[PDB]
């Protein structure tokens, strides 16, 4: 059953390319920020009055 | 693979499996430690994590790969050769 | 126009102001995915190109 | 990683097969978190550089096991990788199963730091999972097609000099290691108790 797709090796190439351009679409799609937001939510309601 | 597909005694099947296994241990070992050369030469930029943890898994290699090459077969033959069945 | 002057194109000109057609990128990668999927169905090198 | 990949078995053909297999895996990693939308991040990027250490040596365990199995008896590589994919369809579902088992706790943390552990967790989820999958299908095809039908039982009688001489060092250490199997069976006695003292 893997050998069935050894018998279509170009099929496995195609799977690899689907990975290449799904992943290329991802890296040209995914946003960038170094710290995937960790801290708990903290609303800081503040005020000011002289 | 060499238990009942090859129904021999444990030791010689262990030897063939540990020769055929033996070249993987070297190639994986040197391969990975050359993998972690940049981790250990690094100064700055996560340097605690790649330096400390790179050396940590490096010591994982040398205190695992060239440690338990001896230990895994003999643990197998004390589990089996002390606690197989009677047959 | 004098200095300190800007402007805007909006409406459906907001839509085309974003993009009129990113379609040929999708015809491009559509040609890609057609090419490789037929390279699985053919299961053959460049026989799909016909 | 690529220079490592060429380095070992001294072939300008065979060792070049898995190399191009390598980065596809890691970029598929991004596709997996495209399922998650998780942005590229220095914690996650560091967990995936450790993780690409992990799938490159997963890559060389599967392709070295394949290269071995086709190498020791030298038949046309169909049946070689048939038996090989027998034992490592078992071993691939092995390493995926137990490796998934080692970082489902990383999935099931609490705490915000524990959510960072969730990020490393999904990182090696991607690495483990798709690495095992491309080893399952893509690797036996690549090894099966564009390699050479080699001679049977060939040890490399023409490969000489420092290289095959180092392979004579290799068999020297191999039979030396066989003597280590007997004598360090006696030192499964004394290295049984030495194992207890090093573990404590």
């Amino acid at each position: 059953m893997p050998n069935f797709f050894i018998d279509r090796p170009i099929f496995a190439w195609v799977i690899a390319i689907i990975i290449m351009l799904a992943g290329g679409l991802a890296i040209l799609k995914l946003p960038v920020a170094q710290y995937p937001t960790i801290a708990p939510p903290a609303v800081t309601i503040s005020a000011s009055y002289p | 693979d060499l238990m009942d597909k090859e129904g021999k005694g444990l030791i010689e099947a262990t030897l063939d499996a540990v020769r055929m296994r033996l070249r993987p241990i070297l190639m994986t070992s040197l391969a990975f430690i050359l993998g972690v050369m940049p981790l250990v030469i690094s100064t700055g930029a996560g340097s605690g994590a790649q330096n400390a943890v790179g050396t940590g898994v490096m010591g994982g290699m040398v205190t695992a790969t060239v440690l338990a090459i001896f230990f895994v077969p003999v643990f197998f033959v004390v589990v089996r050769r002390r606690f197989s069945r009677k047959n | 126009l004098p200095t300190g002057v800007g402007y805007d194109w909006t409406g459906m000109s907001y839509q085309e102001r974003l993009s009129g057609n990113q379609a040929p990128s999708l015809y491009a990668i559509s040609l890609i995915v057609v090419f490789l999927c037929l390279a699985a169905l053919y299961e053959s090198w460049s026989i799909p190109f016909s | 990683v690529f220079l490592v990949m060429y380095l070992f078995l001294q072939n300008f053909r065979a060792t070049l097969i898995p190399t191009i297999a390598v980065p596809v895996v890691l970029l598929g990693t991004f596709a997996v978190l495209a399922a998650f939308g998780f942005s590229i991040n220095t914690l996650t990027m560091f967990g995936m550089v450790l993780a690409i250490g992990l799938l490159v040596d997963d890559a060389i365990v599967v392709v070295e096991n394949v290269e071995r199995v086709m190498a020791e008896e030298g038949l046309p590589p169909k049946e070689a990788t048939r038996k090989s994919m027998g034992q490592i369809q078992g071993a691939l579902v092995g390493i995926a199963m137990v490796l998934s088992a080692v970082f489902v706790p990383m999935a099931f943390f609490g705490g915000s730091t524990g959510a960072i552990y969730r990020q490393f967790s999904i990182t090696i989820v991607s690495a483990m999972a798709l690495s095992v999958l491309v080893a399952l299908i893509l690797t036996p095809a690549l090894c099966a097609t564009m390699l050479k039908p080699i001679a049977k039982g060939d040890h490399g009688e023409g490969k000489k000099g420092f290289f095959g001489w180092f392979n004579r060092m290799f068999e020297k250490s191999t039979h030396h290691y066989t003597d280590s199997v007997g004598g360090i069976l006696r030192s499964t006695g004394r290295y049984l108790v030495l194992y207890l003292i090093i573990v404590v």
